[PDB]
């Protein structure tokens, strides 16, 4: 049956139904619109009225306008037909290539996998990036989070990871743009066509795209991630295989929710966030996961407001990750990329029984000397290095060489750095760091270690230093 | 030779130390004001939230 | 159940930081006016109430007991904040861990000056 | 009069009265309950409805449940019959020993003694604790407050003081357990039976116990302090004889009040507290006092939220005291116990005309060498010690020694220090600190001064340290 | 009374910090809008009309006077807190006291560097 | 028409009218009172009730009490008969000298001059004050921030600027004391009378005073600047003059506004200021400019909360200032009066395109030599003066002479110094220093340039005896 | 209009800091929940939807473009504040100006170390 609009404020719209009230989460269709305008039921206000969240602009709506109950939550296309295509929050094609002719649709809302469906197999996923492989290794089918303040390198990193893992992946991938740059979506789309991971002439595409960028209204941005992960859920189960899910940037989910919460009547929580921050994130994140039926290896870029990691958004996200890569502004300003903080990045896989005692001991060793150097930096800030004991001068020296050896040229940044990108094998990474720790290069100049691949390149560079 | 090296190195070392100090001073001060402003704002939003809920 | 039937049980609440965030959510949605740091004005009572239930019973009462190890997550190593001091002010001690010690090789990463036990040697064998 | 509950939100209950409307502060008895449930009238909302705070849990209550007005504020047993007994907020026995057969009862809400009832006499009360007796000495019949963030030593200090002052004490003592640890109450209770301070067989008990701990809901924690001081008032007035009053922890009275403030419909004041913090506190604190009729020596433990003494609760408490003992985490963290901050503890009697200029000057000398080291610390931590003069660094070493001679092995603390408790006479304290200031020990090592009693033990420890 | 009848009076307000707290209590409970530190927008006005009543009259008015010594309690030396800020700007000058000075031996603990009297020189005898 | 009081809450009063409501900003006259009570309309609550802010105490008001709508915003006397008089927010004389018999009255609220009414020109408002004119010139229609509280010769600077602008421009002045301390208002009054800028006998007074005493409610303290602004607009628009408007102090203007905002129940902004911080400041400051007819130049004493220049108050004020005058103790303790800091004080119009290439080059020269002198302080202190290079030694002599030539005796202070004041014409100032920099006076003693007018007066003072 | 008709336009927003304070004013008066620095949760969106309209159209759409030069004002060089961090993450790069370079004569006062423009670098003349 039909209902009518009784109120409109931004993305929040109230609708009265004289007969048959639509349950929470149902999708409603507004009548008299040139393009599909969906309203998602958020709550039953009483007096046969419901409060909803619009998935697109509400300009032009009039009190009295007719609204239809679709009889279910937002449903989108899923299956092999999504590959090589670009869709929006509500499953519509936005690549101008015609209808997505799937045999299956799915609701973007659903209960998270049950406890009995969780998997406990732990296996490393070697990225070829030194800092990550050594200190806080990623895991096949695990959850990876990339934290970073403004312009510190989150996107470059996720792109390098797509370049290093997604390409050499047998299965399918899903990329979800959430509240980020549209032209970044245009670059990505054209880059994937160039490389063939997307094909507009055959059925060989390997990636499915979902976008709801920073040009979209709050409701859309608050739901695009659900849409993206819904496409990935299909590949996970309805094919029993390995899926990669990339998301830039999941923070935008929480920010968008913060915008409507201000209009849903909620009393604000800390820093003006919605009181439901943690549970909103919880019912969403718990779906982004590997189950006994299939695996999802997820990589989520996470923005950090004002560079404050104690901001509720980021601080609540840590609990959802299997590996955390925290980018640092102070590191990036030192020229060290990727700007990964080696002491604030962790992995649930850094365990001797998983990666081996050699790998385990070399990581603890690096972090130990970095922390000792850190504890000194305070005394160095005023007086400097010249005032240190002949011994502390030594930890300083090796530490500084280690900080630079963690740095590395990316293939995906070649276009602007002018340096060939590098991919170092895990065995080569452990060794290099062992040698520095053992002192085998105390006679090599720092600069020799900055922005190279394997250890051999450091020595070679130390030679070109004549 | 020694005292000439020593007095020129103490001069240099103390030039730096002093310049680092001042820089540190300038930064802590700016950090102080940012913090001072946020505490007030923070404490005030907290009062408003409580009052509005009534 | 154990505590009162002549037995001994050990409980771990991992963690109470997140339980307080949920309490805050439910309380604000019930329209109870927020308090300090947006938490209900009675966050202390939320936890004091619970932890008092861990106890040693006398023989007349079966002599059983319940031991509790609540967990609190700090932000930037600030044991002195509000939520953290509340809970400390309830428990019979605390084990404080810092990331600096954890990375230097001190594991378990306990900070000795800041941790305490309010029962002391009365909880130790003569040997220890 | 009979009422009907019309609303229940946590500890706050609204009752409706068809006829007589009970005045603010009256006690209402809820009908239909296994155990006595009392409601205290806080406000008259209008339309014959009153707002109340419950003195025990509200689970089980239903809208429409009958409530009776007792026709008066909560009244409890007072008198010699409370000695050796344990009561709760509403004067019921909680020691499983039966009825408190008192001949009189008394309201827990009372007007404070008038200005014409005050006493100005002030005499030293030696505790045997070096830092206190030296820097901020307590006074007989005076108000003493022990400030401290969570876990810095408040309770251990109050237990030590009870041990050193209340055992000898020939009058009566009252201990109020206010929103603290139930375990601590069972501890204290058996402690006192052992010391015979409490006697379960004869009638020689010298202490009355009142408890309302952190296991209780806010209404009970907001009034138990009143209950305890009400007991103390009777001894002061209806007997005159000297009274000791210990409260752990009176902050809990203020916190209780804030737990229900918003439910009571108030706009929050700064830091989430009730707008009535100061006046609430004043009408209670003004009752804890010596008068011309009799003396009360009060010792109150005072919680400091987030370790911030500028917090409104602790900050509004300084004005009601005669002697402040401030405890610090920065000091406790160093192994220094009691963790007293020597540069933030004060006493109204620290005056040369009251304690003698020898006592005054040494105390004052200790404070100066310590403030001077403290001001020095950060500088030498950067430029090193070498730039100090032989005298400038001689103060650095004595300062550290003095800081160590302030620590002390508490008798009550044996289970923590692994050391035999110690009690130092006032004269010995002054002497010892005087000698260090004079330089008479510049050749002994620092650790000799750490955790000892009298200055002789420092010398002896130094010998034990040599070889 | 003295001021207007050709005599001189000295009034001491110890302290205005506590007066402002009481006024705040009443404003919050009357439900007037809360501002910085929960004080009402008229708390400045509260102190300004009080301190302007101190004054030096001319001959035609009897030549009498009324001098005021208001007292403010700061917290952790924050002279930029709200109430302190208000009374510092109202007054003709200020005598700042410091804890560090006090325990160092400087008593009265007055900071001669910051303390000021805009009246200054005009209020002291030739000798001084 | 006449309304009735329906509510009294401190300085906020709600008034109800049965007929036509008075527009926001209209002045209401309360009936049945010993002294005139004015109410400025703030909002239209609905139900024919307005919410007003009070210009005086509200004790004694009763619900039902009659109020008249004056039909317009607050109106005060404007015209020549305001000069030498003292007025309050509502235009009443508070100097006990009787009525302010003007031919006209003007509303204190007004729109700023329109775009087409603006003057696309940028001219310097010569002050005759050497430090200022040369190094950090005042711009006609611009805003000057006066830093440095008491003890640094502020009051005398104010009086002399008044005097000088009257001589060299025929323009009058207006002193707006926002939050004036009564004691200081009485003293400023007598100092102006004693200095002559005010005359109680003839109509030669050059300044109109307007006070908003600290003991008045927030609304009056918030509107006084407007009052004084309105008096000055009279001289610009009706007499085509170049007026001087002093606002002491602009920070208390912001605090009053903050207090008014607090009282109307508006939610506070960052650091507790009114949400309208920038528009409150804007609707006022913009009235101060150069129109086709004349100009209002404003010098504003600025208090900086917690010495923090980034605090919202000073930060908002800086958006309108065209130059600053910094008065310091350090310079006062060197005997250089006025105690203007030659490197701390600045002006936006210190540009060749505006004050000309000659003025600019001379200015820049003085700044550099003062900088170079400050840089030599080290090498001279510990080492010796008899070691600087001939170039350096000379830059020390020219610099010291320069810093003395920036000194200047004022007329206003002829009663205290016994020495005649000086009004130095711009071209004379530019040239005087040009000659010192040129080195045309290296054969004279420093003390020859200390406390004089034109350069000639330096050469003369030198001849003295020897 | 130009962007969609095969032509090219340049737009300067001088400045967005002030636009954001104006919007904050509108939001607070509307009583919307203030967050960091008291800005509404939707200040990011205020600028994102705006600058997203600066774009380069392909030939199938006329080949026109709209280039945007948003201006942001910082306080004491704090480029990690809320607004500045918002805009950094909207735009395609930044030209940082520094007081010290300026107050030293280096004009324009561009910090060549921080400033970036990746997409512009690819669209630069071969000669340059
Ligand atoms: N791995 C890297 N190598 C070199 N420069 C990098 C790297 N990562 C980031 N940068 C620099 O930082 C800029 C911002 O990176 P980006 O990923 O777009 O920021 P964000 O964290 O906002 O997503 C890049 O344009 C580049 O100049
Ligand atoms: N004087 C002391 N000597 C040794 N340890 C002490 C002393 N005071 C406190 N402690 C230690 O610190 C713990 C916390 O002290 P407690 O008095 O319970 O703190 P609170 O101020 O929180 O009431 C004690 O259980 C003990 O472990
Ligand atoms: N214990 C204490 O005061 N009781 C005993 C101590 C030994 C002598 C008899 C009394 C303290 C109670 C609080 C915690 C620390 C021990
Ligand atoms: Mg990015
Ligand atoms: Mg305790």
């Amino acid at each position: 049956t039909t209902g009518r609009i009784v109120a409109v404020i931004g993305a929040v719209v109230d609708v009265q139904f004289d007969e048959g009230l639509p349950p929470i989460l149902n999708a409603l269709e507004v009548q008299g619109r040139e393009t599909r305008l969906v309203l998602e039921v958020a709550q039953h206000l009483g007096e046969s009225t419901v409060r909803t969240i619009a998935m697109d602009g509400t300009e032009g709506l009039v009190r009295g306008q007719k609204v239809l109950d679709s009889g279910a939550p937002i449903r989108i296309p899923v299956g092999p037909e999504t590959l090589g295509r670009i869709m929006n929050v509500i499953g519509e094609p936005i690549d101008e290539r015609g209808p997505i002719k799937t045999k299956q649709f799915a609701a973007i809302h659903a209960e998270a996998p049950e406890f009995v469906e969780m998997s406990v197999e732990q296996e490393i996923l070697v990225t070829g990036i030194k800092v990550v492989d050594l200190l806080a290794p990623y895991a096949k089918g695990g959850k990876i989070g990339l934290f970073g303040g403004a312009g510190v390198g989150k996107t470059v990193l996720i792109m390098e990871l797509i370049n290093n893992v997604a390409k050499a992946h047998g299965g399918y991938s899903v990329f979800a743009g959430v509240g980020e740059r549209t032209r970044e979506g245009n670059d990505l789309y054209h880059e994937m066509i160039e490389s063939g991971v997307i094909n507009l002439k055959d059925a060989t595409s390997k990636v499915a795209l979902v976008y709801g960028q920073m040009n979209e209204p709050p409701g859309a941005r608050a739901r695009v991630a659900l849409t993206g992960l819904t496409v990935a859920e299909y590949f996970r189960d309805q094919e029993g295989q390995d899926v990669l899910l990339f998301i830039d940037n999941i923070f935008r989910f929480t920010q968008a929710g913060s915008e409507v919460s201000a209009l849903l009547g909620r009393i604000p929580s800390a820093v003006g966030y919605q009181p439901t921050l943690a549970t909103d994130m919880g019912t969403m994140q718990e779906r982004i996961t590997t189950t006994k039926k299939g695996s999802i290896t997820s990589v989520q870029a996470i923005y950090v407001p004002a560079d404050d990691l104690t901001d509720p958004a980021p601080a609540t996200t840590f609990a959802h990750l299997d590996a955390t890569t925290v980018l640092s502004r102070a590191i990036a300003e030192l020229g060290i990329y990727p700007a990964v903080d080696p002491l604030d990045s962790t992995s649930r896989i850094m365990d001797p029984n998983i990666v081996g005692s050699e790998h385990y001991d070399v990581a603890r060793g690096v972090q130990k000397i970095l922390q000792d150097y850190k504890s000194l930096q305070d005394i160095i800030a005023i007086l400097g290095m010249d005032e240190l004991s002949e011994e502390d001068k030594l930890t300083v020296s090796r530490a500084r060489k280690i900080q630079r050896f963690l740095s590395q040229p990316f293939q995906v940044a070649e276009v602007f750095t002018g340096h060939l990108g590098k991919l170092v094998p895990l065995k080569e990474t452990i060794k290099g760091f062992q040698q520095i720790l053992a002192g085998e290069y105390d006679h090599l100049p720092e600069q020799a270690f900055y922005m190279v691949g394997p250890i051999e390149e450091a020595v070679a560079k130390a030679d070109k230093l004549a | 030779e020694s005292t000439t090296s020593e007095q020129s190195a103490r001069m240099t070392a103390m030039d730096n130390a002093s310049k680092n100090a001042s820089e540190m001073i300038d930064k802590l001060t700016l950090t102080f004001n940012r913090t001072r402003q946020a505490v007030i704002t923070k404490e005030l939003i907290e009062i408003i939230s409580g009052a509005a809920a009534l | 159940y154990f505590r009162d039937n002549g037995k001994h049980a050990l409980i771990i609440y991992d963690d109470l930081s997140k339980q307080a965030v949920a309490y805050r959510q439910m309380s604000l949605l019930l329209r109870r006016p927020p308090g300090r740091e947006a938490y209900p004005g009675d966050v202390f009572y939320l936890h004091s109430r619970l932890l008092e239930r861990a106890a040693k019973m006398n023989d007349a009462f079966g002599g059983g007991s319940l031991t509790a190890l609540p967990v609190i997550e700090t932000q930037a190593g600030d044991v002195s904040a509000y939520i953290p001091t509340n809970v400390i002010s309830i428990t019979d001690g605390q084990i404080f861990l810092e990331t600096e010690l954890f990375y230097k090789g001190i594991r378990p990463a306990i900070n000795v000056g800041l941790s305490v036990s309010r029962v002391g040697s009365a909880a130790q064998t003569r040997a220890m």
